RNA sequence: AGGGGAGUGAAAUAGAACCUGAAACCGUAUGCGUACAAGCAGUGGGAGCCUACUUGUUAGGUGACUGCGUACCUUUUGUAU
RNA sequence: GGGGCUCAAACCACACACCGAAGCUGCGGGUGUCACGGUGACGCGGUAGAGGAGCGUUCUGUAAGCCUGUGAAGGUG
């Protein structure tokens, strides 16, 4: 059991159980999710592709924490033009927790 | 263990006198005299009563045989230096470095 | 004649990998048991179980 | 979830066979690459080896359309003054049969050590036979 | 009010010299090796992090091809077909279906053949 | 000469070139890499190995292989130059 | 540009498909101006140069205070 989910922007494969970062959502710790937006679910041997969307699925997930990643570092030189910037970089996740896929 | 000697200020470059100090690094101490005894070069004879020394060290303060030792740490640093001036041809002046150095031998039985 | 850019400590250390030194081929005095420089005099005056300098 | 990226000490590979007994030079050695560097498999990544080892056999029966086969013309030079010699199709085959597909598929690969890599899972005979049974080859059309 | 830079200079210096840690030769250990080493480093990075999302796409698409032409469809085909159908699966995760989940590469593959393209 | 002990001292790595004691530069010891490989020495990907312990979606050291990649200042219409 | 290419991997017409930028869209953040009272809308490559807002060092007042031999400044992780 794995189902490919929508988040953020971005596809994500997920099985039950399973830790993961996605981008940052308006949701409070300790809370529950679902995701009705499932292109794709695979039960063993059967799988179940979705036109647009498989009709009648859903993911059930519950936020766990929020945070920043590590710092990345941007620098801007153009040289022997007297130019140079600086700036930093951490960007906002949420984690969460998936606890049940269903066909 | 590790009974430990050291020379400082020692007439010598420290480039010249690592050559006979990587001869002994890790040898047995009676082994290791020899090699030196026989040494054409001249920072053997100042590295031979370094070693001999940290032997003596052994054993008058430590009690331990000389047959059970090894020359278990060996290296030289740089000392003070000295600067003289050698004049050259056309009037030109020159500085001429006397450089030193600092031995130091470390025996053990283990 | 003069370089054009410094060397660098690998490029120093690596020709210095030639000068290492050889160690002289010794033997012991079987009838003493003195050590000295193999086909050589023993410092004490001994060859091939012959006293030859009287000290 | 990381993508996933090939390690090179797990990868299969498997023994072909091809006959260059009528082929084009260069329509033969396009497919040999591609096997060669693995572009073949899901499991391509660009930076280890995980191609099939190919067998030629019958090499000096390859040939080259038009009038390539006396006015394609093969150069190197020695390293002294002067030293730049020549050869052709024609003398080629009658001296070094391998010579002509090795040096086709050489092109076609990358130049660096993995390229170099990936060349040394090529032998090219010149008989109807090799000395690879043990390995036992399996037939590859094209 | 006379002011000696002396504590601060160092404090700058030490920033730059912890950025040059692994760098060869002089480059981690000189200051006016170090502080070239450690902007041109940052400028690679700024660039690199474009060229990260452009090398991935191509790999991604190198797999498919590969894996789309075991099911007997090239993939600029597979393309065709899955568009024109319905699916819009990433080929971030139609590439690691076509290494891991064979059965499952080969069923979608079957769908865009299907579509007539 | 210089050291190893012992003694004085709160402290001798406060020992008379003696408060603190940085950087360049020179060494010893451990871990990983390096003898078919071509270039501003990095950056993006990345196996293997070693260590620590929360025993592997972890932290630290190393970076085989591979994509891109000709320093800085000044002066100029324009410099890897 | 090289390998190599001849019913082409060349040239001439037509058709459909795909790749391909820091362009456009998606998701998440930061800022400038204007308007309405936090929302919207339009922007945010840059040399000479103009304008705006800040960090850090030494000394003086706050301070006959507060911290400190149960360890200050300095040095090194
Ligand atoms: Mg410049
Ligand atoms: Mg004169
Ligand atoms: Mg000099
Ligand atoms: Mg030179
Ligand atoms: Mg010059
Ligand atoms: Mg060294
Ligand atoms: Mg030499
Ligand atoms: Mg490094
Ligand atoms: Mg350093
Ligand atoms: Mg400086
Ligand atoms: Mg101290
Ligand atoms: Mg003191
Ligand atoms: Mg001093
Ligand atoms: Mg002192
Ligand atoms: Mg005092
Ligand atoms: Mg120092
Ligand atoms: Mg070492
Ligand atoms: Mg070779
Ligand atoms: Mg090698
Ligand atoms: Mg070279
Ligand atoms: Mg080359
Ligand atoms: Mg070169
Ligand atoms: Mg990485
Ligand atoms: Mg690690
Ligand atoms: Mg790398
Ligand atoms: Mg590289
Ligand atoms: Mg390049
Ligand atoms: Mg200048
Ligand atoms: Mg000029
Ligand atoms: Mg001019
Ligand atoms: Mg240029
Ligand atoms: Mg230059
Ligand atoms: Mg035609
Ligand atoms: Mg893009
Ligand atoms: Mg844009
Ligand atoms: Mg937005
Ligand atoms: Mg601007
Ligand atoms: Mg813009
Ligand atoms: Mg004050
Ligand atoms: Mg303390
Ligand atoms: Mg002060
Ligand atoms: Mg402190
Ligand atoms: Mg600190």
């Amino acid at each position: 059991m794995y189902a490919v989910i929508v988040t953020g922007g971005k596809q994500h494969k997920v099985t039950e159980g399973e830790f993961l970062k996605v981008e940052k959502l308006d949701v409070a710790t300790g809370e529950a999710i679902d995701f009705d937006r499932v292109l794709l679910v695979a039960n063993g041997e059967d799988v179940k592709i979705g036109l647009p969307v498989v009709e009648g699925a859903k993911v059930t997930a519950e936020v766990v924490s929020h945070g920043r990643h590590d710092k990345v570092r941007i620098i801007k030189f153009r040289r022997r033009k007297h130019h140079m910037k600086r700036q930093g970089h951490r960007q906002w996740f949420t984690e969460i927790k998936i606890t049940g896929i269903q066909a | 263990m590790e009974v430990a000697a050291k020379l400082s200020g020692a007439r010598i470059s420290a480039q010249k006198a690592r050559l006979v100090a990587d001869q002994i690094r890790g040898k047995k101490v009676g082994e290791a005299l020899n090699l030196l005894a026989f040494s054409s070069k001249k920072a053997a004879e100042i590295m031979k009563k370094v070693l001999e020394s940290a032997v003596a060290n052994a054993e008058h303060n430590e009690g331990a045989d000389v047959d059970d030792l090894k020359v278990s740490t060996v290296f030289v640093n740089e000392g003070r230096s000295l600067k003289r001036i050698m004049p050259r041809a056309k009037g030109r002046a020159d500085r001429i470095v006397k450089r030193s150095c600092h031995i130091t031998v470390k025996v053990a039985d283990k | 004649a003069v370089q054009q850019n410094k060397k660098s400590r690998s490029a120093r250390d690596m020709r210095r990998s030639h000068d290492a030194l050889e160690s002289n081929a010794l033997s012991v005095e079987k009838s003493t048991g003195e050590v000295h420089l193999r086909h050589h005099v023993s410092p004490d005056g001994f060859y091939r179980g012959r006293k030859v300098v009287d000290k | 979830m990381k993508t996933y990226t090939a390690k090179p000490e797990t990868v299969q590979r498997d023994w072909f066979v091809v006959d260059a007994a009528g082929q084009t030079l260069g329509r033969l050695a396009t497919e040999i690459a591609r096997r060669l560097r693995g572009k073949h498999k899901p499991e391509y990544t660009p930076h280890v080896d995980t191609g099939d080892y190919i067998v030629v056999i019958n090499a000096e029966q390859v040939r080259v359309t038009g009038a390539k086969t006396t006015d394609k013309m093969y150069y190197h030079h020695s390293g002294f003054p002067g030293g730049i010699k020549s050869i052709n199709f024609e003398k080629l085959i009658a001296k070094a049969p391998e010579r002509v597909i090795e040096t086709a598929v050489k092109g076609m690969l990358p130049k660096n050590p993995l390229g170099r890599d990936m060349y040394r899972k090529l032998k090219v005979y010149k008989g109807a036979s090799h000395p690879h049974t043990a390995q036992q080859p399996q037939e590859l059309k094209i | 009010a006379r002011v000696k830079r002396g504590v601060i200079a160092r404090r700058r210096h030490k920033k730059i010299l912890k950025l040059a840690k692994g760098y060869y030769g002089a480059r981690s250990r000189v200051f006016r090796v170090a502080k070239q080493a450690v902007i041109k480093a940052g400028q690679y990075a700024y660039r690199d992090r474009r060229q990260r999302k452009r090398q991935f796409r191509a790999l991604w698409i190198a797999r498919i091809n590969a894996g789309a032409r075991q099911n007997g469809l090239s993939y600029s085909r597979l393309i065709a077909g899955l568009k024109k159908a319905a699916i819009e699966i990433d080929r971030k995760v139609l590439a690691d279906l076509a290494v891991n989940e064979k059965a499952a590469f080969t069923a979608i593959v079957e769908k865009a053949k299907a579509s007539l393209a």
